[PDB]
């Protein structure tokens, strides 16, 4: 029969486009966490050198 | 035949003109401005920047501090002020010293001054 063809055609689409939008699901949920981490990790950055210039700045007045 | 080769160099906290080009040991290095651009403020940035780094060499900060002895003349009265703000700003100015005979100090006092 022709409808046996058919029905292997619709499944065969339906796995590729789900294994694509879980591979866009993967993939956002890395890049995101690759930058939640970068953006603390700037934030590290930036504590050292507001502390080690207000060191200096308050050894120098004294 | 008391002076010797440069062999340690200093870092003023900048890339292109410590990367590409060592600004070394006695070296007497001029930098040429023009006129119409503000000289002065182009210097006194660098004044913070500049923290020596002969870390990769193998010696310190401690046997290479950091002192700044400035002597300036004919400045404008902005300008002789914009450059204690700089260093009063972060601490290095316990560690530096200021001279700057301004624009209505007298022509003959200019001379003396360095």
């Amino acid at each position: 029969k022709l409808e046996a063809i058919l029905s292997q055609e619709v499944e065969a689409e339906i796995q590729a486009l789900l294994q694509e939008a879980e591979a866009k699901a993967e993939a956002v949920k890395r890049e995101a966490e690759e930058k939640a981490k970068a953006l603390l990790q700037a934030r590290e950055r930036a504590l050292e050198a507001q502390y080690r210039a207000a060191l200096r700045r308050a050894e120098s007045a004294g | 035949v008391a002076r010797r080769k440069p062999e340690q160099f200093i870092q003023t906290g900048i890339s292109t003109i410590d990367v590409m080009n060592t600004l070394v040991r006695g070296q007497k290095l001029p930098i040429f401005s023009g006129s119409g651009l503000p000289a002065n403020e182009i210097a006194a940035q660098i004044a913070r920047q500049a923290t020596v780094r002969p870390d990769l060499s193998g010696e310190g900060e401690k046997e290479e501090p950091f002192a700044v002895v400035f002597a300036a003349m004919g400045i404008t009265q902005r300008e002789l002020s914009y450059f204690i703000q700089e260093f009063e700003r972060t601490g290095a100015l316990s560690r530096s010293v200021l001279f700057l005979n301004k624009a209505d100090d007298p022509t003959i006092e200019r001379i003396l001054t360095p």
